[PDB]
């Protein structure tokens, strides 16, 4: 299954108001290609910046055998 | 393919293939000869099958070729026949692979969105695939036709 | 995001000063152009699908990309390209209505270039598709707002490239 | 701004802005002139407003300047007046934007612990905001004051 | 050894004060005082 | 009952906590315990708390 | 949630009717009341925290035991929670005043109030007493202010009272 | 309702209504008079609007009413006109409420699935609503025609 | 869930015996019926949308349910009814393949009556719709597999009641 | 059931205090409306059956509901439908006399939805019938008392919703 | 079984079974006679298989029946034979079902924890299963012996 | 992943041509070798633990890595090494069954080299361990099946290198 290796930082927007424990907003992730669009859109809407992304698993332009 | 689906299931369970899964893989391997025969028949009769399918679709639904239809003109008819050929090749690929996974991942996922973008009648495309299935069943052996009918019905249902 | 009207306020906050005539002139200009921008956004929202269809027909259909061996060949990849173009149109509309390209820079160009590079997406094909979108939207909206929308479309193309 | 709010809602719903949102944007665009007038009057007559507000607050709360207070040093007194000026500038920004968001993101969110870390009493600062709003409303015209007052009241709400 | 007999041993009784009127009946307390 | 396959990835950091949860919930182990034995509505309600 | 306009629309759609003269009349009444609704909402927003603080400072004198031992606001923690509930009541009452309908009140306030308060052991009588105290303060302040129309303000608080109040009779 | 949207947005942040939301509410209340005028004209003209839109649609798209079309037959044509009447009523609801929420809630959720089940061309339905838009806009001033065009275009977009 | 094989296996195991002749005869019967079950499942998967469409047209459309005030008035509510019919048809096919109405019991019936009672859904009318689905499926699949499908459809109806 | 007076007295009793000025204001408002309420109630009581006849003629007669296959077809079900309309009119009169819908919640809309669902009663048809009753009563009683009665009739209809 | 597994996967994906699953189910159903026959063979030889396997296991491992062993004592030895019969029955169930799911659900989940609480050596249990597999293979033809040994080795590997 | 059939179909679809003899010969070869691959996979599944144990004993045990201060000193590290080894064996069996190395390249060698470099696992010693595993599996399944499995094992070794 083709998957993306993404490096992104997503600083919180409601930590001050909610008073919750901090988490490292910078992370490297192996995200499925199916969920990658939703994950990237959520990251952009959250306000964080994705610094690096790549297709870790899979061959570019593959027509069959995605799964 | 059935083999890749079984491998995916075994990996998801984090285990080797069960005896039943291995037996199913062996059965698919044995039936691969008949699957290849059906694929050979379809690829050999690619031109005539698409020709009769397109003619039957045109007779059934003349509004496509009528003025105002999406497939109006020689170029539109050529595009429609090209789509016919693409889907028949996908059906052959699925029959060879033993499962509709290649068909779904090549020309069956997002088909509704693509036809909505292009204005094509999805029902018309489904009827065209049904005509292709009818002509293929008439042209090939009943057992091979029965085996390919499952894939054709899957494609037409997904396009429905 | 970051609106054009909010841009002057943000700059004034950064320099710790109040909005001046040198910036309130731009504020008044945005206020004057607000009606035109609102109408352009309404028109684009009404005719969202048709613009994408026309641009695809004028740019990508009957091309190497849509032909087998191209990145837009398979049905899933064609649907992905259509979704990308639709999102481009929607975010260009958002940028036009807001009067700035900050939303395009943030919510569009965050990692799109490297995602396309990893996926092997054709940069030139994307540029041509965005140009077709620009031409279609300019025709549908008029030159007055067509140039304004093409500004943000050129911004998107430059960011992608 | 209201434009930002509308576009954010549209993006959250994954849709273009609706008719009501567009008409609200139109209304804000119409009222931008009165927004500009608010900004001009406030920015060009802050000094009398800020002086009156500071004197009235220190008369009402004779503790910070008095022994055991918070404004012993001239530096502390200057800091209090600078906070007055910054809050009023933020109020001008918010009125021009047409929504709470500039004030909220500049000097509203986290302000309570902001001044807890500095030992400035939150009720004291909310009283300061009340007196500053009273001075600005008295110095503005009736419709102008009615337009500007809810922003100051919202800031008072957030403070306490 | 038998020091551990907390729940096992004899229960340690507590004292419960019967509920009495509070300031909710201050007016009636004053009424009783004047009727004294 | 466990999935060492996903455990190793979470341990070395290949997939962080969010993707671990996403894979585990759709794993057959959870599908046999909180989706298969339930109506869709009850399964959704349980999935919220999970 | 549904405001007055939306509830009227839903009512007419139930029968599948077009908006008739009575619908236009009710809409006109709400739209003319909207000015006073916005005015009252602005005033309550201006004096919100003071209103709740004064309402508590009257309610704990009306029923003093809520701060004495065995009372439900005994700790500062309990006191702050009680004031938070009072602030919630005021905010949702303001929302209901602007919306001219109590369904926004119901969906977000009353639909489980007795269950939650019984589970926490909170009294269900003193809370409505404080609600009515807030309503009295709000209407007195509105009458003092230049509010031509103020009758609608008692509707949300009274609906809260009727819903969350035990059926004595 | 715009009031509904503003109250919900404020409640999501758990604060009292912001001055911007109050301004939006006041603008909506002020424009309520024009809203009732537009809605009243639409409801009074509902018969002629529906009839003229149906005539235009049945002239532009004879396929839907020709034999083999979904609306073919007297009863089917009456049902198509009844659907047009439903959507005109929904447009009046949206006009009164100042937004498209009633239209979405009543007649724009799952409409694609419903009409696919019924076998109707959703593009034909959108064309019918578009013609209703044109006919209704012919019956009012420039401003009110543009105001109702928002609801009409929203229905068109949701149907296509 | 449980198919015929797992059902007989569990029945033997709970009392702790091996598989005797009687159980083996049941498994032989299931294996005999497996081909028909697979053919019926393929046919129903091909005609899933058409079956629900015809059933709705034959039972529910133009009744009191779709008219204003009915439980199928809003388009969302109509789509919900269609989705419920889709569930019923798909799970009937599942139970027909498995030869056991256990997936129906543990994934369609346990609490569904409570949900419809809360939502006001008319159980009698949904039973009528399921009967129409049964009739259409029988007409499209044949008497032998139609009866088997109708067995589980009636099981769902009885569970609902 | 709680009328306006009992509602005021309950609101005062749950707070433990005496009827202050607001309570007297509410009581006198209800008493002022009492003359109109009593007039409307007496007129409806006198013309009870005629109103039901007019509503049935306007809504259900000569329709598929009353034709064979309709829930109002058999004579027993026609009599039951008439009795239900009598219930709605009498309980609307009760709610008009009491100034409250509490009786409607306690006695009328209490289990009615699933009662009709189990019985197979057409909810939309009964809603339209109640609307016809409302309009006939409004015509027979006047605009003001007609609207007052229509308040409770629409409450019943929305409860059926 | 394969039917249950495929139906579960289809349900989880909220879809009908694909033809690639339907044909696998058809092949599994068709090839049931051999599985049944192996079932009757094992069930007929259950007593002899259990006795011979236990004898060989105890000869190979004396500590199990030695003083201090888990199976030391009359009742302990009889219970170990009972466990062997349990696992033989589970293997027969799996052979008949053409899958290892019945074995795993019945007597394979938590086996490690159960035998650890009992003090029994799971490795010795696996050795007993291995001896049972050897005896069954001896009593079965070459193909049938391999097919049954598939389930036997699955059980042995899961045990250890 | 891509098996032999999927890889062939993808290669055909890259040029968008039908299945010819140039790839149908490969399909025939795969279908012929399927039975041998299945038998080898069955043997590996039956003796998975034994093969790994023998390879570890003959390649890793009594070495510096197992000595304290080595990469396999702790019991947890030993368990991790065994888990890595039987992961390699199972995925090599998967690759052999599929006829292609895509499964190994995507689900095994995604970041294994970098992970081992970061952790400090001796890559060379892992290479000798995999060679021992290959020898054991070849001597336990057959010459042809042994070579078939060794192809994927050497592919994994090259990926590690
Ligand atoms: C203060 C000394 C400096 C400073 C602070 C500052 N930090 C942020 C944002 C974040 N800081 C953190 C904190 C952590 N991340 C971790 O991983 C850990 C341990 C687990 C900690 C403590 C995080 C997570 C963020 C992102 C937002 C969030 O709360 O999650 C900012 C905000 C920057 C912005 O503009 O968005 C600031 C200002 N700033 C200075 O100038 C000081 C030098
Ligand atoms: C014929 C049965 C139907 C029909 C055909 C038709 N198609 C087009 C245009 C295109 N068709 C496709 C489809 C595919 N391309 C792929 O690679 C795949 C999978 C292999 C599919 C399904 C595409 C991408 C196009 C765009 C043009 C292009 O390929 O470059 C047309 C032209 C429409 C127009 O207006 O230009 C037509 C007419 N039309 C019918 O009515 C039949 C139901
Ligand atoms: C169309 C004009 C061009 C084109 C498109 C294309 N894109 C993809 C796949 C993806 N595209 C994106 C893009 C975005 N995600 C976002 O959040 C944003 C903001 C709107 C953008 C622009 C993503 C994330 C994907 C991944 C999809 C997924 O499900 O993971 C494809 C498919 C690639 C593939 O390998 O299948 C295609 C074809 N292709 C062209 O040739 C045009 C130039
Ligand atoms: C054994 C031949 C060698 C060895 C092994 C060893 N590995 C680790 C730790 C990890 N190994 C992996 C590798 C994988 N995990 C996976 O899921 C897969 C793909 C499916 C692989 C290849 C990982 C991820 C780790 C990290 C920890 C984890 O549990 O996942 C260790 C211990 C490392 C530690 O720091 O504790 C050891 C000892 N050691 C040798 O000496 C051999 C050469
Ligand atoms: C001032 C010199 C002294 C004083 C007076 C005072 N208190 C109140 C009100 C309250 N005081 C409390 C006390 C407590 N809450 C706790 O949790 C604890 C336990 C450590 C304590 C001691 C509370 C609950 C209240 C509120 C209820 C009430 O009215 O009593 C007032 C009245 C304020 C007002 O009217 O708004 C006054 C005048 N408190 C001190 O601590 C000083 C010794
Ligand atoms: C104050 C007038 C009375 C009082 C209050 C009190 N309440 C609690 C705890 C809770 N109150 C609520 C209520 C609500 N939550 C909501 O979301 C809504 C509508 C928005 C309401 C009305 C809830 C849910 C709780 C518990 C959860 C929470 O607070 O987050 C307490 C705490 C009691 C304790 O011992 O902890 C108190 C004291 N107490 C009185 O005596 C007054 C009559
Ligand atoms: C006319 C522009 C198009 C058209 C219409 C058409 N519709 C039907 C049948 C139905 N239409 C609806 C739709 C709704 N009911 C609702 O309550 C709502 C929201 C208020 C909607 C949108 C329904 C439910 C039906 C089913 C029948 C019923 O009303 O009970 C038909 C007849 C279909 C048939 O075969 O019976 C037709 C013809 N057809 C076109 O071609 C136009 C594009
Ligand atoms: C004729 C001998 C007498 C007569 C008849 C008359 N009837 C009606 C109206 C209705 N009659 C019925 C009766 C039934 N419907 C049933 O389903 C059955 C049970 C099998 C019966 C007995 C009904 C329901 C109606 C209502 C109208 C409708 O059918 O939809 C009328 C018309 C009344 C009017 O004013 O509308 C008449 C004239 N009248 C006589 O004088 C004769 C004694
Ligand atoms: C003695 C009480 C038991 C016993 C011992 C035994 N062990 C081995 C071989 C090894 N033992 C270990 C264990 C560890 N090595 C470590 O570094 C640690 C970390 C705390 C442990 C627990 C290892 C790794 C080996 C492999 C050889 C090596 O050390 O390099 C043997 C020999 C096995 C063989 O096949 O040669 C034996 C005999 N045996 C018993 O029966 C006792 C119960």
């Amino acid at each position: 299954m083709r998957m993306f290796r993404i490096t992104a930082c997503v600083p919180s927007q409601t930590r001050i108001r909610t008073q919750r424990e901090l988490q490292n907003t910078y992370f490297t992730k192996l995200v499925p290609y199916d969920n990658w669009f939703r994950e990237q859109q959520r990251i952009m809407k959250m306000g964080g910046k994705i610094v690096k992304v790549e297709l870790a698993t899979g061959r570019p332009g593959t027509n069959a055998g995605l799964a | 393919s059935i083999v890749t689906k079984s491998i995916v299931n075994a990996d998801a369970e984090a285990r080797y293939l069960s005896p039943g899964e291995l037996d199913r893989i062996k059965a698919f391997v044995t039936g691969g000869a008949a699957r290849l025969r059906i694929a050979e028949t379809l690829t050999g009769s690619r031109e005539t099958i698409v020709k009769q399918a397109g003619d039957r679709l045109f007779q059934k639904r003349p509004d496509i070729v009528s003025p105002g239809g999406n497939a109006y003109g020689e170029e539109m008819t050529a595009t429609c026949l090209r789509d016919m050929d693409y889907y028949l090749r996908l059906v052959t690929y699925g029959v060879v692979s033993g499962d509709v996974t290649p068909i779904e991942e090549i020309g069956l996922v997002g088909v509704r969105e693509m036809y909505r973008s292009l204005g094509t009648p999805i029902e018309a495309v489904a009827q065209s695939v049904r005509e292709m299935k009818e002509v293929a069943s008439g042209l090939m052996s009943s057992d091979d036709a029965a085996e390919a009918s499952a894939y054709f019905d899957f494609v037409i249902g997904k396009m429905s | 995001m970051q609106d054009a009207i909010t841009a002057v306020i943000n700059s004034a906050d950064v320099q710790g000063k109040y909005l001046d005539g040198a910036a309130m002139d731009k504020l008044k200009s945005y206020f004057a152009s607000g009606e035109l921008r609102v109408r352009a956004a309404s028109v684009i929202s009404a005719n969202a699908a048709t613009i994408v269809k026309e641009a695809v027909a004028k740019s990508l259909l009957y091309s190497d990309v849509t032909r087998p061996g191209g990145n837009m060949y398979t049905t899933r990849r064609y649907a992905a390209c259509i979704r990308d173009l639709d999102y481009y149109l929607r975010y260009a509309t958002y940028a036009m209505l807001a009067g700035d390209a900050s939303i395009l820079d943030e919510r569009v160009l965050n990692g799109l270039k490297e995602t396309y590079n990893s996926l092997g997406v054709p940069i030139s094909s994307t540029v041509q598709a965005i140009q077709a979108i620009k031409e279609v939207t300019a025709s549908l909206v008029g030159a007055d707002a067509g140039k304004e929308m093409g500004v943000y479309l050129d911004y998107i193309c430059s960011g992608l490239s | 701004s209201v434009v930002s709010q509308v576009i954010l809602q549209a993006d959250d719903q994954l849709r273009y802005p609706t008719s009501g949102e567009l008409k609200g944007i139109q209304a804000f665009l119409t009222t931008g002139a009165q927004r500009i007038r608010i900004a001009e009057t406030l920015a060009e007559n802050e000094k009398k407003i800020v002086d009156q507000a500071q004197k009235q607050l220190f008369k009402k709360h004779p503790e910070y300047r008095a022994p055991g207070g918070n404004a012993y040093g001239q530096r502390q007194y200057n800091q209090c007046l600078r906070d007055y000026g910054w809050y009023l500038r933020l109020v001008t920004y918010g009125v021009l934007a047409g929504n709470k968001e500039p004030i909220e993101t500049t000097g509203l969110i986290g302000v309570k612990e902001m001044y807890n870390s500095l030992n400035v009493p939150v009720p004291g600062m909310v009283d300061a905001v009340t007196v500053l709003k009273d001075a600005a409303l008295g110095l503005l015209s009736a419709e102008d004051a009615n337009e500007t007052a809810p922003y100051f009241d919202y800031i008072i709400q957030f403070m306490s | 050894p038998s020091q551990v007999a907390f729940a096992s041993g004899d229960p340690i009784p507590q004292n419960v004060a019967r509920r009495t009127p509070g300031p909710s009946l201050n007016r009636f307390k004053e009424m009783a005082r004047q009727v004294k | 009952q466990s999935i060492s396959y996903l455990e190793s990835q979470v341990r070395n950091g290949d997939i962080s906590m969010k993707e671990f949860v996403r894979r585990l919930a759709k794993s057959p182990l959870y599908r046999k315990q909180f989706f298969e034995p339930f109506i869709n509505s009850r399964a959704l309600e349980l999935a919220f708390r999970h | 949630m549904r405001d007055a306009v939306t509830t009227l629309i839903k009512n007419y759609d139930l029968t599948g009717r077009y908006l008739d003269r009575n619908a236009m009349d009710e809409l006109k009444a709400y739209f003319e009341s909207g000015s006073a609704r916005i005015a009252a909402a602005a005033m309550i927003n201006a004096n919100s925290a003071t209103i709740v603080k004064r309402a508590a400072a009257q309610l704990f004198e009306e029923i003093p035991e809520l701060i004495r031992p065995s009372g439900n606001a005994y700790t500062t923690r309990r006191f702050s929670a009680c004031l938070r509930d009072m602030d919630y009541y005021l905010r949702y009452a303001s929302y209901a005043l602007i919306a001219a309908d109590n369904n926004v009140l119901d969906e977000r306030v009353l639909q489980g109030l007795r269950e939650t308060y019984n589970s926490l052991g909170v009294p269900i009588g003193p809370t409505v007493r404080g609600i009515q105290i807030m309503k009295e303060m709000i209407e007195a302040m509105a009458e003092d202010s230049s509010l031509n129309s103020t009758d609608f303000i008692a509707s949300p608080f009274d609906h809260m009272t009727r819903e969350l109040s035990e059926l004595s009779v």
